């Protein structure tokens, strides 16, 4: 086509989706990770995660307002990944890298899994 | 704005 | 903070939100523009438009499944802007620029209004 | 991935 493109548009959309999440506006699901609860937008979760994409395209699960993750999932690892989904920024640290990589593998977030593997390999 |  | 950032994350999220729109997945509103209907996600519309942000933060309108736009709004102009919201690409042409600018002004999409004004000024 |  002969379209023009606004370079900062995708980043501006994601920034506003994060502002809606912070103010709890039009969040339509709560993700339960052991004792912890995280409110989010189903569309953003699906857009970022192979696991959520599979869950919310399922004809029965698409209608659930609560999703319980596997008990082995670490709430902090989930929190870091949820923040990444809404910001593009990953808070990866020596103290959380193992939990973040395990959560990214479960959530099917291949680019996160890739950077965790590389950061771990460098420390060996 | 750019030509993509 | 000490975060790392994935450059293509925002663009990848927007690409997946557009794929969900094309397959009509978790769309929660229909925008009526005269005889034409457009299905979309309320969160994306709010993230892109000052008008939709005001509409869906309203305690009564947030729950509506149908929104009717002003009869002066051109369906093609709306279609071009809806495509821009989901892709960052604006199909701006001599034949549609006046309708696109008028629709962007109504929808409160300031960056689109700005490029339309500049493209019009250059043709004068 | 980059340092933002
Ligand atoms: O590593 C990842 C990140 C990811 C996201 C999604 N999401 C979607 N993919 C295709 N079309 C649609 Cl409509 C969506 Cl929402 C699926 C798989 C994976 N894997
Ligand atoms: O030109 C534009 C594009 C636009 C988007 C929005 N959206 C939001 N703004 C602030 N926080 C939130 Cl939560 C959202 Cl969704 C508001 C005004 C405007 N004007
Ligand atoms: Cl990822
Ligand atoms: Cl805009």
């Amino acid at each position: 086509d002969s379209c023009i493109q606004f370079t900062r548009h995708a980043s501006d959309v994601l920034l506003n989706l994060n502002r809606l999440r912070s103010r709890d506006i039009l969040t339509d699901v709560v993700i339960v990770v052991s004792r912890e609860q995280f409110r989010a937008h189903k569309t953003v979760l699906m857009a970022c995660s192979g696991l959520f994409y599979s869950i919310f395209t399922d004809q029965l699960k698409c209608n659930l307002s609560v999703i319980n993750l596997d008990p082995e999932i670490n709430p902090e690892g989930f929190c870091i990944l949820l923040d990444f989904m809404y910001t593009s920024r990953l808070n990866l640290r020596e103290g959380n890298i193992m939990a973040v990589m395990a959560t990214a593998m479960y959530l099917q977030m291949e680019h996160v899994v890739d950077t965790c593997r590389k950061f771990i390999k460098a420390s060996e | 704005w750019v030509i993509p």
